[PDB]
RNA sequence: GCCAUAACUGAAAAGGGGCAACAGAGAACCUGGGAUUAUAUUCCAAAAAGAAAUUGCAUGUGGG
RNA sequence: AAAUUGCCAACUCAGAACUGCUUACGGCGGGGAAUCCAACUGUAUAAUUAAAACAUAGGUUUGUG
RNA sequence: AGUGGUAAUGCGAAACACUGCCAGGUAACAAAUCAAUCCUCCCACGGUGAGCUUUCUUUUCACCAUAAUCCACCUUGGGCCUUUUACCGCGUUGUUCGGAGCGGGGGCUCAAGAUUGAAAAAUGCAGCUCUACGUACUGUUGUGAGUUCUGCGCAUUAACGCAAAAACCUGGGGUGU
């Protein structure tokens, strides 16, 4: 069946720590333990090892970046900026 | 300790200078020729009781033969 | 199509990993007791060393010896190169492998031909060692 | 230390250091990365000599 | 009458860093001739965690310029740095994420990290996890680059000082609540002895200027001068303004 | 033309010594004993009760 | 339809008649309605105070390129 | 101047001999789950001795041992090779895997054991029999329960990511040429 209503992974903590600090931690505890997309290897296999360290379980590629999610949204703003600025020099 | 396969290798070991004593152990099934050389103890397991006594006669001249018995506590 | 006899390959698997080899005979279709595509390779077991000025002859002549192998290898265990070595149509007729003594007498023949390519200086890429 | 070399190695290149799936991935890139530069080096000398008769052939045109 | 705890941490005895499980210092490779004129290429072999950082490290492998050897180089990584990447390093290096090239060569409006405040000191600015500097402008009369530091405080640096390109790795870290004093035990485990933090009002008057009384109150105003001696300079040191900041966001610093 | 043994010339090795762990690293021996009043994986002598492992150095035999 | 003939271990649960109780080792929460205070687990006056104190996560401020 | 096998990789009486320089690996570390080694406990087989017996008990209790070191090589967990290509399939108690090669068919290896032997019966123990720490003989199962040895890690909760070095090992390159 379905085991809890809306405390998902945070049911670990019981009736502790306040309702909303469990919810700010919930979006990032789900994110770091979810398997992300290996754009190198085509698979959904990036699991975070340590903080900022990700590893494709299919491709054995180790990617630095992002504490709780593989690519932080400030990175994709930077990757587009570098890609644009190397087109103006070629 | 090692183990001799054939009889052509047993007579080479008993010809050696380090071979102090061959100990002869009569099991109820086989016999054992335990050559005590300076590092290893070489054993030839002869399963046939008639071929065993023929092998004892070929190590007559100048190697020490010992009939292994059960030495009691009183010899000490 | 492109795996013609007389073509330099580089052996990618086995005890001869990374050695150059030329294709002698070729079998693109699989068969019983060798259920795979394959090629009779005649490669270099031991490359000739470099000689410098100062070395005497009988030191140059010993350092410039090629050693060969003559041996059937699966097609996925070598890597074909655009480079070629002119295996004539009359020379691979003299290379038998389906014997024990006519594989020894055919390995001395390949060793003599590669030595003649090496002393004449033809196809000097084939006699350079692949450094990985 | 007391064992033979064969319990600790294997008969090919980098034996006892690298495995079969990556001895070959170095043989393949020692050929393909050397030969890719030869394609780009010989393209470079073919370009500079075509420049050596794009303008030196303009000595007979004015 | 006794010495304040903040004065005692400068003896640095029980209060030094917890460095036994730390890797080496993370810095850029040596500004040699090979980067003043050309590029050195490396290759990323491993992405590493050391205790007491939130940003990922990286060992990059160069060849030594002068000897037949290879140099293991522990750099702090940007986001997107993968093992195998072939970092380039020097003057003629291109403009890509992970590369390290002088600030004169990086066109304006570009996010950079591991930027160095003087040429050669191997990276001193923008190294905490998720931080970056933005290049505002170049001046070719003076030969200096003016960039925006992660606090917003601008700083003009020489244009021969090099920088890596990217966000610092390991970003997004402070946005998750700790929830436990247990999780703050292990956060400060690989750093140094500075936790739990006892308030000054909870102390006796012998230990701290705020301590004592029958109610836990600071008696005097808690904004102390810049010229206060060590022991007296506790509280809000030289506060230009206090209170809940209602309005914009002033950059903090001199 | 390979060694190896004795005395001149000189490539190449940046970063001086020594401590700190009888619970970390490292470490070649195991039983039997009628062998004690008391010690033993420590003593046992030609059938070492015996079976080994290991280090240094040396002869001989054999191989390059 | 090996969908069935042979042989065999190690335990557990449920059901059923029949019969007895002197309620009979050891071990093992009393429960409920509210008010005050501190969110919580934790620390803490060795030798009279373990608390509502202290810590804590969380919140804010200040100094600093 | 080593050499077999398409290949995973094999072959050691003494040349498959040596190491300025280089690079790796070993030392070198990690939960819980399940499976679990030595060993312990129990049960089952029996043999020897002992204890109980008005009655009962094919009975109760004790014992039944095998050290290192070699040598030759049936399982059940890893890795892989080759051949058939499969994009639902294989598999775990369990959170998953596969065209970046699943599953079959043949293999190559590694790790933990099992087995035959040399040691080793000559030893050990308990009995007992004969004319003095004396002798001659007699005996040497288990789909049970517990076991961290192991499987086992790029291996735990983690804003926790889990020492180092000596010593050694293999390669690269060189010498032998
Ligand atoms: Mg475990």
């Amino acid at each position: 069946a379905k085991r809890t209503v809306k405390m998902g992974v945070m049911g670990r903590y019981g009736t502790r720590y306040g309702a909303n600090p469990r919810k700010r931690a919930k979006k990032l505890e789900v994110s770091q333990h979810a398997k992300h997309f290996c754009s190198f290897c085509g698979k959904f296999a990036f699991r975070r090892k340590a903080v900022g360290i990700w590893r494709c379980d299919g491709c054995s590629k180790t990617v630095a970046g992002g504490a709780y999610t593989l690519s932080t949204p400030n990175n994709s703003t930077v990757r587009s900026t570098v890609r644009r600025l190397r087109e103006l020099a070629k | 300790p090692r183990e001799i396969k054939t009889l052509k290798e047993f007579l080479a070991i008993c010809s050696r200078k380090d071979a102090r004593c061959v100990k002869v152990k009569h099991n109820p099934s086989a016999t054992k020729f335990k050559v005590r050389c300076s590092r290893y103890l070489y054993t030839l397991v002869v399963n046939d009781k008639k071929k065993a006594d023929k092998i004892e006669r070929s190590i007559h001249p100048s190697v020490k033969k010992i009939a292994v018995t059960a030495r009691s506590h009183a010899k000490t | 199509k492109f795996l013609k006899p007389g073509k330099v390959v580089i052996v990618t698997a086995g005890r001869y990993a990374g050695h150059k080899a030329v294709i002698v005979q070729n079998s693109d279709i699989a068969t019983k007791e060798r259920p795979y595509g394959r090629a009779l390779l005649a490669g270099i077991k031991k490359y000739p060393k470099k000689v410098v000025r100062g070395m005497s002859k009988q030191t140059i002549a010993r350092r410039s010896q090629v050693g060969v192998f003559l041996r059937v290898v699966n097609h996925k265990h070598f890597l074909p190169t655009r480079y070629n070595v002119d295996m004539s149509k009359e020379l691979r007729g003299k290379i038998n492998v389906s014997d024990a003594s006519k594989r020894s007498r055919s390995k001395r023949l390949v060793r003599h031909v590669f030595q003649a390519r090496y002393n004449a200086g033809s196809s000097m890429w084939f006699f350079q060692r692949l450094r990985f | 230390r007391l064992a033979s070399r064969h319990e600790k190695s294997v008969s090919r290149a980098y034996g006892g250091v690298l495995s079969h799936d990556q001895v070959r991935d170095r043989v393949v890139r020692a050929f393909l990365v050397e030969e890719q530069r030869i394609v780009k080096q010989a393209l470079k000398e073919h370009s500079k000599m075509k420049l050596s008769h794009k303008r030196t052939a303009n000595k007979k045109k004015s | 009458g006794k010495t304040v705890l903040s004065c005692r941490k400068g003896n640095g005895s029980v209060y030094q860093v917890h460095g036994h499980k730390r890797l080496g210092p993370a810095k850029l490779r040596i500004l040699d001739y090979a980067e003043r004129h050309g590029y050195m290429r490396g290759v990323v072999k491993s992405i590493e965690h050391e205790a007491g950082r939130g940003a990922a490290l990286a060992r990059v492998e160069f060849r030594h310029p002068y000897k037949f050897r290879r140099v293991k180089e522990l750099m702090v990584a940007p986001e997107g740095m993968f093992t195998g990447q072939s970092v380039f390093c020097g003057q003629k290096a291109p403009l890509a994420i992970g590369n390290v090239l002088p600030l004169g060569q990086i066109t304006e409006g570009c996010i950079v990290c591991n930027v160095e405040a003087k040429p050669g000191d191997r990276g001193t600015l923008a190294r905490a996890s998720g931080d970056y500097c933005i290049i505002i402008s170049h001046n070719h009369e003076t030969g200096r680059t003016r960039l925006k530091l992660p606090s917003g405080q601008k700083k003009s640096v020489p244009s021969t000082s090099r920088a890596m390109i990217g966000i610092i790795s390991g970003g997004g870290r402070i946005e998750k609540p700790v929830l436990k004093a247990g999780n703050s035990f292990y956060r400060f485990r690989g750093k140094r002895n500075c936790w739990p933090k006892v308030r000054g009002v909870a102390r006796n008057p012998v230990e701290h200027p705020h301590g004592g009384g029958n109610h836990q109150h600071i008696g005097h105003p808690s904004t102390v001068s810049r010229h206060s001696p060590p022991g007296q300079k506790v509280g809000l040191i030289a506060a230009r303004r206090t209170g809940r900041i209602r309005g914009g966001k002033a950059v903090k610093g001199a």
